[PDB]
């Protein structure tokens, strides 16, 4: 089975560079080319360039040349893509794909899971969990929890350690000031709160943090 | 280079429908067109290549055609696992280009969002920061505009928004909006508003509070 | 006049 395992997620300072991987298996590495595609949340896939393992021939997309360099290791069936002089715009998920010939021109038949690149000067830092209670001023009440200032992703949130599953919406994080911020909501009958305890549990593996925040009445 | 356009960033359909995703090249691609399917988990897959038409090992319900500049993917009977993002791509000229992509979603009945606003938390304020939060939950369709007003007007700085993907049990969407300011700016004003405008109604859904009534 | 497959870019 043709397969392409790409490198793990990367974290780098702007102005620096990075070299990601793409190990191929299940087929003749030199008999096929490897293309690199870029994907930023901002929809679309950009073709970065292409490399031929046999000769080492490289063809670049003018906008990615100068900063990008494609190479290969015809001994471990691994293709590398180096990105230099990084900036916020080089933050995305990069994929590698195999090209096949079919009547005239090529196409990509197999892709890798993708490699996530986050260009930032941030260091691992736990989030601050702020409890969201209605403002001091009927039947179903929504409560929230704001998880702000953490790095890097992911963060795991649950309510009452899982005993509160329904009516829960944990939103995607967003890159605040070089840091991530997310939120979560849970809707319980007015009989359960503040009559009982409602707690958001946010875990952040990278910082080895497990926070339990209680949502209490008033501001 | 050759620009690939996919009119329709998001497309609605019901399981069992015959879905047709389009894509238009800036110039004659001479049938060198490919279709890729990306799932939410981020993985990508090839479905069709060469002016559409050619398969790979993908269900026959996937069909492709087109010529010159216009091409299209058709999923004669749409299945659950078919819910994903489809991108076209021309392989006629260099540099290879993709279309913006079309993400399918499930057809549901209109549902107005439930709205909730929240003042800054005591905990946070003591850190000198202040974020007002507003959730707009379980609404459909996914298009919605949120507006924040401070003391009755404008305000767009600080406002960072987040949207969930369509839900799996119900087919609604949810969004979170957060306005962040300093403890000081926050304490220099009184009324904070979150207005949600959804086709669900002409008049916006408004939620707010006044610092003085706290 | 073409080929068609077991190839690459």
């Amino acid at each position: 089975e043709v397969q392409l395992q790409q490198s793990g997620a990367e974290l780098v300072r702007a102005g620096s560079s990075v070299k990601m991987s793409c190990k191929a298996s299940g087929y003749t590495f030199t008999s096929y080319g490897i293309n690199w595609v870029k994907q930023r949340p901002g929809q679309g896939l950009e073709w970065i360039g292409y490399i031929n393992p046999g000769n080492g021939y490289t063809k670049y997309n003018e906008k990615f040349k100068g900063k990008t360099t494609l190479t290969v290791d015809k001994s471990s069936s691994t293709a590398y893509m180096q990105l230099r002089s990084l900036t916020s715009e080089d933050s995305a998920v990069y994929f590698c794909a195999r090209s096949v010939y079919y009547g005239g021109s090529y196409y990509f038949d197999y892709w890798g899971q993708g490699t996530t690149l986050t260009v930032s000067s941030a260091k691992t830092t736990p989030p601050s969990v702020y409890p969201l209670a209605p403002g001091s001023a009927n039947s179903m009440v929504t409560l929230g929890c704001l998880v702000k200032g953490y790095f890097p992703e992911p963060v795991t949130v649950t309510w009452n350690s899982g005993s509160l599953s329904s009516g829960v919406h944990t939103f995607p994080a967003v890159l605040q000031s070089d840091l991530y911020t997310l939120s979560s909501s849970v809707t319980v009958p007015s009989s359960p709160r503040p009559s009982e305890t409602v707690t958001c549990n946010v875990a952040h593996p990278a910082s080895s943090t497990k926070v339990d925040k209680k949502i209490v009445p008033r501001d | 280079d050759i620009q690939m356009t996919q009119t329709t960033s998001s497309l609605s359909a019901s399981l069992g429908d015959r879905v047709t995703i389009s894509c238009r090249a800036s110039q004659d691609i001479s049938n060198y067109l490919n279709w890729y399917q990306q799932k939410p988990d981020g993985t990508v897959k090839l479905l069709i290549y060469y002016t559409s038409r050619l398969h790979s090992g993908v269900p026959s319900r996937f069909s492709g055609s087109g010529s010159g500049t216009d091409y299209s993917l058709t999923i004669s009977n749409l299945e659950q696992e078919d819910i994903a993002t489809y991108f076209c791509q021309q392989g006629n000229t260099l540099p290879r280009t993709f279309g913006g992509g079309t993400k399918l979603e499930i057809k549901r009945a209109d549902a107005a969002p439930t709205v909730s606003i929240f003042p800054p938390s005591s905990e946070q304020l003591t850190s000198g920061g202040a974020s007002v939060v507003c959730f707009l939950n379980n609404f459909y369709p996914k298009d919605i505009n949120v507006k924040w007003k401070i003391d009755g007007s404008e305000r767009q700085n600080g406002v960072l928004n987040s949207w969930t993907d369509q839900d799996s049990k119900d087919s609604t969407y949810s969004m979170s909006s957060t306005l962040t300011l300093t403890k000081d700016e926050y304490e220099r004003h009184n009324s904070y508003t979150c207005e949600a405008t959804h086709k669900t109604s002409t008049s916006p859904i408004v939620k707010s509070f006044n610092r003085n009534e706290c | 006049s073409i080929p068609t497959h077991t190839s690459p870019l």
